């Protein structure tokens, strides 16, 4: 039993999922990866959606794990294939395979496109240092002229 | 570590620990870009503006200055 | 006074060279189509408080900012705690929606992978800027002491080595992409 | 004086074409540099 | 063209081209056949 | 194929089936431009 969470493009419902049955009705990176791990390790598997719809965490009061990690420790599922981050608290509790993907904490911003000119940018294909030097040259040559 | 060893799992936990508190990053920065002889490492990333570097125009600035100095000399001889 | 002629001549040479280099490089700028960014790096984003930025409410990213001992991130964490309206979002999609609606008011901190994905999908008006702030990884999880752990581990090794993971990655991210390259 | 004037004209055109040439070639030189290097990609 | 939804694209109502996109198992063409399959307003045209 | 052979029609169908699956395209791209010792079109300019 391979438990996973719905995330794009990790796990997705095919447009025909109403008609499709079982493992066939899920498409995604994680799905193909499940196929590969199964083909290499030679087992038949059940693709399942996590009941809590959460990855993992420990309730502060009860100390009980939630989501797929909980599915793993408490024995609702045999394996976890999903965008699951390796952390210390999780590693203590379950065994992690070597990382199959690299990620980092990164910044997403809006794209400025065409409509935002950045007048300063068009005023400075030359570096601000060059402007410093050219003003200094302007006043210096001005005093040499006077 | 050797297969079946006792130290592998706790040193693993240790690696995760260090990485989560940013120790590994600090170490790499220390032995790579901190001791870097060339310097301006993070510059080439953050400072890559393409555009124009002051260094190229610098020479023109120097022939301008030297021209002003020769102009000073010629001003003296007049 | 030929001193004046040398001043004016050398200075004329100077300004001519400057305006010529400007013309040339503006021609290059317009021809090549370089990427335009408001923000260089995360640390620069800390330095400039003009733009508000946020993370998800429950996740390991917020955990990173919280329990990290690194300076810049501590600064950004100080910024992220006190700001109202609440800068934290329940879903990543919600936060990115906030990035899209704000016209440059809002920046979002998230996993590089999800970032790249949303980057590739319509409207594709949002971009990933700067390098990674840290390095983590996803992995297949197994229950402790289970039989499957080590063989699935080796399977993952093989798949990384023979290029299956990379090809699959290229398939689901950029190749199924909604906009350009 | 017509002589000196046509001298000034010819020299003006001369320096004109030279300056235009410098601006042109510098423009090409700088247009080149921001093109993605072929050798950079492993496949290439 | 396959990697952007900004510009719509279509083929005839019937012929070797539609049959091509339909039967083709190649990635780009499979994708374009999906796009054309679910697209509305219908992108198919009766004549050249 | 020799005139009157038993191989003619099925190899004909084989060549067709191959063409429709893009196999000829991929194989040509393999033997021609994949093993090429000068990269694409751009190599010649050398930036002037
Ligand atoms: C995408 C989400 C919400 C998940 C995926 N991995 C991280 C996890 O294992 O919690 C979460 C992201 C994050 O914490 O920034
Ligand atoms: C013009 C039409 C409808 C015909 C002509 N040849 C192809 C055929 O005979 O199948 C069709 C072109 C196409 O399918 O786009």
């Amino acid at each position: 039993v391979v438990t996973t969470i719905l995330e794009s493009p990790y796990v997705m419902m095919k447009k025909n999922h109403e008609m499709l049955e079982g493992n066939e009705r899920y498409e995604g990176y994680c799905v193909d990866l499940a196929a590969e791990i199964a083909k290499h390790c030679g087992f038949k598997y059940k693709l399942t959606i996590v009941g809590d719809g959460k990855y993992g965490a420990r309730d502060a009061d009860t100390k009980i794990w939630n989501g797929m990690v909980g599915e793993l420790v408490y024995g609702k599922a045999d394996i976890a294939i999903a965008p699951l981050t390796i952390t210390l608290v999780r590693e203590e509790v379950i065994d992690f395979s070597k990382p199959f993907m690299s990620l980092g904490i990164s910044i997403m911003i809006k794209k400025p496109q065409k409509s935002k000119p950045g007048v300063f940018s068009f005023l400075d294909p030359l570096a601000y240092e060059i402007w410093m030097a050219i003003v200094f040259a302007y006043i210096g040559v001005s005093v040499v002229l006077f | 570590t050797p297969k079946g060893s006792s130290l592998g799992t706790p040193v693993n936990l240790a690696v995760l620990k260090l990485s989560e508190q940013g120790v590994l990053d600090k170490l790499k920065n220390k032995w790579w870009y901190d001791k870097g002889e060339c310097g301006a490492k993070d510059s080439g990333s953050k400072e890559k503006t393409s555009a124009l570097s002051l260094s190229n125009v610098a020479g023109v600035f120097y022939i301008l200055v030297g021209g002003l100095g020769l102009a000073m000399l010629v001003a003296l001889i007049e | 006074s030929l001193s004046a002629r040398i001043v004016a001549g050398v200075w004329w040479f100077f300004t001519l060279i400057i305006i010529s280099s400007y013309t040339a490089n503006l021609a290059a700028f317009l021809t090549v189509e370089r990427m335009v960014s408001p923000i260089e790096s995360a640390e620069d984003l800390s330095k400039q408080t003009e733009i508000a930025y946020g993370t998800l409410d429950s996740g390991s990213t917020k955990e990173f900012f919280r329990r990290s001992k690194i300076a810049v991130f501590d600064k950004m964490w100080t910024y992220m705690r006190s700001a109202e309206p609440s800068v934290f979002v329940r879903t990543t999609a919600e936060g990115v929606a906030r990035v899209r609606k704000s016209k440059g008011k809002y920046a979002y901190l998230l996993e590089s992978t999800m970032n790249e994905y949303i980057e590739q999908r319509k409207p594709c008006d949002t971009m990933k800027v700067g390098g990674n702030l840290d390095s983590k990884g996803y992995g297949i999880a197994t229950p402790k002491g289970s039989s499957l752990g080590t063989p699935v581990n080796l399977a993952v090794l093989k798949l990384s080595e023979q290029g299956v993971l990379d090809k699959l990655k290229n398939k689901w991210w950029y190749d199924k992409g909604e906009c350009g390259a």
